[PDB]
RNA sequence: CCCCGCCCCGGCAGCAGCAGCUCGCCGAAUCCCGGGGCCGAGGGAGCGAGACCCGUGCCGCCGCGCUCUCCCCCCUGGGGGG
RNA sequence: GGCCACGGCGUCCCCCGCGAGCGCACGGGGUCGGCGGCGAUGUCGGCUACCCACCCGACCCGUCUUGAAACACGGACCAAGG
RNA sequence: CGGGCCCAUACCCGGCCGUCGCUGGCAGUCGGCAGAGCGAGAAAGAGAGUGGCGCGGACGCUACGCCGCGACGAGUAGGAG
């Protein structure tokens, strides 16, 4: 029986492909962390038909939706026990997320705490 | 006072046939004019207590929603006005569509308050039983029977046959089956080749198209 | 004990002679030849019936190799007897010149 | 906030709303209508029995 | 105390419920009066043409005062004169339409503006049509729709126009306070024509759908909404 | 078949005609009904008592019907009406 | 015959400021006080990431230039420096 | 020459994102020591005085915060956030 949110709205994403590098496909010393176009006679960057696509301002997600897990909550990082009276009030809107720097004596610690508390944690059975 | 029906019959919906003051006169106005718990007492065994028919809530969430914006025009299904088809009268022959009995011819009894045909089906022609269908998924064929001498009992409708949870026909369903059929049967065994067209199924065939032929 | 379901072929998708508009789809119905013939098939709900590699379930019964994209007719096209329907989910364009089921229940005679 | 338009031409609460005189136009056309279908339609009946 | 405080709340709230039932029986009153106006402005013209028919000789009536003018062309290659007379006359986008009171300034700009422009003579069901159905209001230079009287009154009561309806009555027969009327009225953004446009490039005399429409202009009304 | 004058424009139907198409422009001189498709954005708008009250969750504008008046009619105390 | 934002008394001059209740809704943006199925070793869900197919679109980048996919120049590939 | 039909990122209706403007709104969460309001055509007081039982009321406001109305959205060289 995992926690539930407050409210689960339907999550609406204008798009799920990434956008990727201008011929990134074509070389390894390209990587696909997108760049803008800048060549004076780039049809990516003059937008010609069927092209690589930019990332516009129009593509942003709904406020009320954003940043949003699939889960229906919101995540946050925690390193110890003593920021999870944090997340104490914001039970029902905000989940829990132990670094990965944390070893396993303490993270058995954090998810005993975050369970008496009700707060979610998204990896509560990483290392054990 | 005692209540009485509108003196103003309607002409559409929401317009009134008469004006302002033809219902002013209508209904006289002119000589009706007028002119200007939380607790109790419980007895015990030193004094007497006071309880608390409410008690204030023992948790609080973490958080609560607001309240909603209310609205006006929404209803529950209980209480939606229900249309019937035209080509739909009692005792018209439908083909069912959807169900495990598609393409069966049956008859058409009454419209349950739910909105649901109520079908029969003769069991000794196609076994089909009482039945709910949807109005939608069905074809009102242009045959006719003269139903209007049957009686069906009252005590069937939507919550009679609404499903309640391996199914077991009870003798209850039998017995109103049996009445309903014993009384419709032989008003159809006086159509010619009626009880035939009952029991037959329809079915699409090769160059058959359903726009092109009349029902 | 028969066919229930009248015959259509997917022709193709909404287009202009350079774009491509896959939501939409063109239907062949066939014995209908206008538009105005056209009217007894708005608003009837079609399939596409494949088959693929694993089961999967169906209901009332065991479940078997057949799946079902389902769609709607939602308004003629052209002058020819053409249809336009919306799927759920975009059909395959191997689809192109299939057999369409297009059924009967959604019925308003 | 925003409201939501509703076209009065097909609305007729939003059309009394804007012009209360509407109503009474309305059902002057209405009744005026429905005499003159039943004129027209008596008249043609007493023709053809006339023939 | 508060018992006589709540009294005398309560009799406000009467008095403000009084008042608006006076305001609704005066737009009503005026709108009966404004119906019948308008039957004897039509039945005046047909009676004159009538007697002059009878007497032999002919009526000529008196040519209309009020114009719709419609942006036909897109915004690209324009002349900088016929820009500038678009603006004024408030047609900055494609298909707005808008009303025009006919003098010789305003008939010499729409000559101007003849290849860019389909225009004519509304009819009172086009005013009714339009006011209602697309009309919306310039209050605190927003586009603001008119959803109730109150909108109208705030802005226009200076005038002496409290409705929709006597609003109407203003575009229609046009009067002392038109322009403020027109100003007030922001402008029509109406849809593309159902049914198809003849020839955009031409005027309507070549068969084209450049220039002045008599009264034509109430089809094309018809169909843009 | 086409013309003139007299017969009340000779009279009778009707009438931009369901002889569904011989030729128009319309709607303050316009209303009613129905079908197909797409969409559901927002979320504490208050109502009533009130220093005698501490309820309630249908609230504003707008359009209405019934009772605090009394008779009568119909179909079965109930509904439909004058 | 048909219609209506007509509806008391009191005089003075003209012509001739608070009724009570209820309920329905074309009324400041959707709700159901409506339902049906299928789920343990083969099924359910996973818009993204891996492979493949099909339809439509799609010429290789940087650079000078009025004009570049150019039969204009620089560029085999990768890492670090710049 | 006539009806019908096909579709652009154009136009209309609707959702969402950002920018601009209203140099818009909110310190009023003033609660038993209490009395719920400032949206509605037309300036300015829920003005003060002088004589004729049961103990109850959601969220909010990192004010560099939150909220509401409309309009707008091409871009090399270049500028700014
Ligand atoms: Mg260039
Ligand atoms: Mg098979
Ligand atoms: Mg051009
Ligand atoms: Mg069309
Ligand atoms: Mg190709
Ligand atoms: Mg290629
Ligand atoms: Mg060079
Ligand atoms: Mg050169
Ligand atoms: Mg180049
Ligand atoms: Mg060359
Ligand atoms: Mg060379
Ligand atoms: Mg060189
Ligand atoms: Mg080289
Ligand atoms: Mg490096
Ligand atoms: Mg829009
Ligand atoms: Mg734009
Ligand atoms: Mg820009």
């Amino acid at each position: 029986a995992a926690l539930r949110p407050l409210v689960k709205p339907k999550i609406v994403k204008k798009r799920t492909k990434k956008f990727i590098r201008h011929q990134s496909d074509r070389y390894v010393k390209i990587k696909r962390n997108w760049r803008k176009p800048r060549g004076i006679d780039n049809r990516v960057r003059r937008r010609f038909k069927g092209q690589i696509l930019m990332p516009n301002i129009g593509y942003g997600s709904n406020k009320k939706t954003k940043h949003m897990l699939p889960s229906g909550f919101r995540k946050f990082l925690v390193h110890n026990v003593k920021e999870l009276e944090v997340l104490l009030m914001c039970n029902k809107s905000y989940c829990a997320e132990i670094a990965h720097n944390v070893s396993s004596k303490n993270r058995k610690a954090i998810v005993e705490r975050a369970a008496q508390l009700a707060i979610r944690v998204t990896n509560p059975n990483a290392r054990l | 006072g005692k209540p009485h029906c509108s003196r103003n019959p309607v002409l559409v919906r929401g317009i009134g046939r008469y004006s302002r003051s033809a219902m002013y006169s209508r209904k006289a106005l002119y000589k009706r004019k007028y002119a200007a718990l939380a607790t109790v007492t419980k007895p015990v065994g030193g004094g007497t207590r006071v309880v608390k028919l409410r008690k204030m809530p023992r948790y609080y969430p973490t958080e609560d929603v607001p309240r909603k914006l209310l609205s006006h025009g929404k209803k529950p299904f209980s209480q939606h006005v229900r249309k019937l088809r035209a080509s739909i009268t009692p005792g018209t022959i439908l083909i069912i569509l959807t169900g495990r009995h598609r393409g069966k011819r049956v008859v058409f009894l009454k419209q349950l308050s739910s909105g649901l045909l109520l079908v029969t089906g003769p069991l000794s022609l196609n076994r089909v039983p009482l039945r709910r269908t949807h109005q939608k998924f069905v074809i009102a064929t242009s045959t006719k029977i003269d139903i209007s001498g049957v009686k069906i009992p009252k005590h069937l409708t939507d919550a009679y046959f609404k499903k309640k949870k391996k199914y077991e026909i009870t003798e209850q369903r039998k017995v109103d089956q049996k009445a309903v059929d014993s009384q419709i049967l032989p008003k159809i065994k006086a159509v010619p080749q009626l009880q035939g067209y009952l029991r037959s199924v329809f079915a699409l065939t090769n160059g058959v198209y359903p726009h092109k032929l009349v029902f | 004990s028969g066919r229930l379901w009248c015959k259509a072929i997917f022709a193709g998708y909404k287009r202009g002679l350079r774009n491509q508009r896959e939501h939409t789809a063109l239907l062949k119905i066939e014995g209908v030849y206008a538009r105005d013939e056209t009217e007894f098939y708005l608003g009837k709900r079609c399939a596409y019936v494949y088959k693929a590699k694993n089961n999967t379930v169906t209901p009332g019964g065991k479940p078997n190799k057949t799946r079902v994209i389902w769609g709607k007719v939602t308004r003629a096209h052209g002058n020819s007897g053409m249809v336009r329907a919306k799927f759920r989910s975009n059909l395959p364009a191997k689809a192109i010149g299939h057999r369409i089921r297009v059924m009967l229940y959604p019925s308003r005679i | 906030r925003r409201v939501l338009k509703k076209n009065p031409l097909k609305n007729l609460r939003i059309m009394l709303k804007l012009n209360p005189y509407a109503k009474t136009m309305r059902r002057n056309t209405i009744l005026r209508q429905a005499r003159n279908h039943k004129l027209r339609v008596e008249r043609a009946a007493a023709a053809l029995a006339a023939k | 105390n508060f018992a006589e405080l709540k009294i005398k709340r309560l009799r406000k709230k009467f008095a403000q419920k009084m008042l608006r039932k006076a305001r609704r029986k005066l737009i009503y009153e005026k709108a009966k009066h404004y119906h019948k106006e308008y039957r004897q402005m039509y039945r005046t013209e047909i009676r004159m043409a009538r007697m002059a028919r009878k007497a032999g000789n002919f009526y000529v009536p008196a040519e209309p005062k009020l114009a719709f003018v419609i942006r036909i062309r897109g915004i690209n290659g324009v002349s900088p004169k016929v820009r500038k007379v678009l603006q004024l006359l408030r047609l900055r986008q494609i298909f707005n339409g808008t009303f025009v009171k006919l003098n010789k300034a305003s008939i010499n700009m729409l000559r101007i503006v003849e290849p860019y422009i389909a225009w004519g003579y509304p009819n009172l069901k086009s005013v009714n049509e339009l006011i209602y159905k697309r009309g919306y209001g310039k209050i605190n230079k927003k586009r603001i729709a008119l959803t109730d009287n109150t909108l109208i009154a705030r802005s226009l009561g200076k005038y002496n126009i409290i409705c929709m309806e006597d609003l109407i009555h203003e575009i229609y027969t046009v009067g002392k306070h038109f322009k403020e009327a027109n100003n007030f009225l922001w402008p029509f953004k109406l849809s593309s024509p159902r049914g198809g446009m003849k020839k955009k490039t031409t005027h309507f005399v070549e068969g084209g759908d450049a220039g002045n429409r008599e009264d034509q202009i109430n089809r094309l009304i018809r169909r843009m909404n």
